[PDB]
C-alpha cells in the first residue's frame, strides 16, 4: 500500500560526505513525516532522525550536528544529508513511514 | 489503566527511542503528561505529522 526506496548509499571516506534520498509512494511525503534507522554491525536498529509533516526534525545525539534531514523540492522525497562521516557511522539506513518499512541502502566508511 | 491515558502511554512509546523536535517538544510534553487535550481528529493529525501507523494512538 506504501512503498519505500532508499538509495545514495555506497563507499565513503573517513570525514567525507553523503546524501541519501528516501522516495515514498503516492507523494505521501508531502503530507507525512517519517523516520530513518540504521543497523550497524553491533546493535540493530538504531533511530536516526525525524522529519514531521511540518519539516520540524530531530536528531540521535550520534550524529546531531553532522546530519541534516529534509524534503526536496518537490516534497516528495526526504534526504538524509550525512557530512564528517566516521567508521562509526557505516550500517543499513532504512528509512519508515507508517508502519512501512523500505529494504535499505548500504553505507560503508573507508580509512 | 484508563483509556485516556493509554493513548498518552502510546504517544509516550512512540517517542521512547526518539529525541523530540526542539519546535515540537512543548506540546508533545504536554500531550504525554495530559495537559493538553487528545481527542480523536488530534490523534490522527498526530499519528499523520509524525508518519505514525494509522490507528497508532486509538
Amino acid at each position: 500500500q506504501v512503498q519505500l526506496v532508499e538509495s545514495g548509499g555506497g563507499l565513503v571516506q573517513s570525514g567525507g560526505s553523503l546524501r541519501l534520498s528516501c522516495a515514498a509512494s503516492g507523494s505521501i511525503f508531502r503530507t507525512t513525516g517519517m523516520n530513518w534507522y540504521r543497523q550497524t554491525p553491533e546493535k540493530q536498529r538504531e533511530w536516526v532522525a525525524l522529519i514531521t509533516s511540518h519539516g520540524t526534525t530531530s536528531y540521535a545525539a550520534s550524529v546531531e550536528g553532522r546530519f541534516t534531514i529534509s524534503r526536496d523540492s518537490a516534497g516528495t522525497t526526504v534526504y538524509l544529508q550525512m557530512n564528517s562521516l566516521k567508521p562509526e557511522d557505516a550500517g543499513v539506513y532504512y528509512c519508515t513511514t507508517r508502519g512501512y518499512w523500505g529494504q535499505g541502502t548500504q553505507v560503508t566508511v573507508s580509512s | 489503566m484508563q483509556k485516556k491515558e493509554i493513548r498518552r502511554l502510546r504517544l509516550k512509546e512512540w517517542f521512547k527511542d526518539k529525541t523530540l523536535p526542539p519546535k515540537e517538544k512543548s506540546y508533545l510534553s504536554q500531550l504525554m503528561s495530559g495537559r493538553a487535550s487528545f481527542g480523536e481528529k488530534a490523534a490522527r493529525r498526530i499519528e499523520q505529522t509524525y508518519g505514525m501507523p494509522e490507528g497508532y494512538l486509538g
